[PDB]
């Protein structure tokens, strides 16, 4: 594939570096439980002047 | 200034043996570059847009391989002039010269 041909002659042929597959995945978030006060700032009865 | 006349010559009466050192580079460090690893890096999102520049990557790798084989050729050519390998003699007896 690297040579882009079907026939390879003699040589050392330094190919691409090897890799390791990351088979797993994790998620790490801080300890927050209470929801944000959406009603306080969206459902406010009064709004300030511009 | 040189005391030059038209019937005068100067002739040495003694000799001095001298030794000097000359230093010349022969080869440099051989290197190779993995273009995909250097550019994207463990990224499936990347290395998918490098399919267009893989030709440039191949060109760079070919140039670097040519440089490396040239370095090996230089190293071989400089020191391997003669093929038969001669073992150093045991008895020195070189008339006085000390090659230790
Ligand atoms: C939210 O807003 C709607 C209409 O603006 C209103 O009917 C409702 O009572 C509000 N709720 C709260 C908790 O403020
Ligand atoms: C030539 O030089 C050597 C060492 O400098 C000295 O021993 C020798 O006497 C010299 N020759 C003459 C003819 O003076």
């Amino acid at each position: 594939c690297t040579l882009k041909s079907f026939t390879v002659e003699k040589g050392i042929y330094q190919t691409s570096n090897f890799r390791v597959q990351p088979t797993e995945s994790i998620v790490r978030f801080p300890n927050i439980t209470n929801l944000c006060p959406f009603g306080e700032v969206f459902n406010a009865t009064t709004f300030a002047s511009v | 200034s040189v005391a030059y006349s038209n019937n005068s010559i100067a002739i040495p009466t003694n000799f001095t043996i001298s030794v000097t050192t000359e230093i010349l580079p022969v080869s440099m460090t051989k290197t190779s570059v993995d273009c995909t690893m250097y550019i994207c890096g463990d990224s499936t999102e990347c290395s998918n847009l490098l399919l267009q520049y893989g030709s440039f990557c191949t060109q760079l790798n070919r140039a670097l391989t040519g440089i490396a084989v040239e370095q090996d050729k230089n190293t071989q050519e400089v020191f391997a002039q003669v093929k038969q390998i001669y073992k150093t003699p045991q008895i020195k007896d070189f008339g006085g010269f000390n090659f230790s």
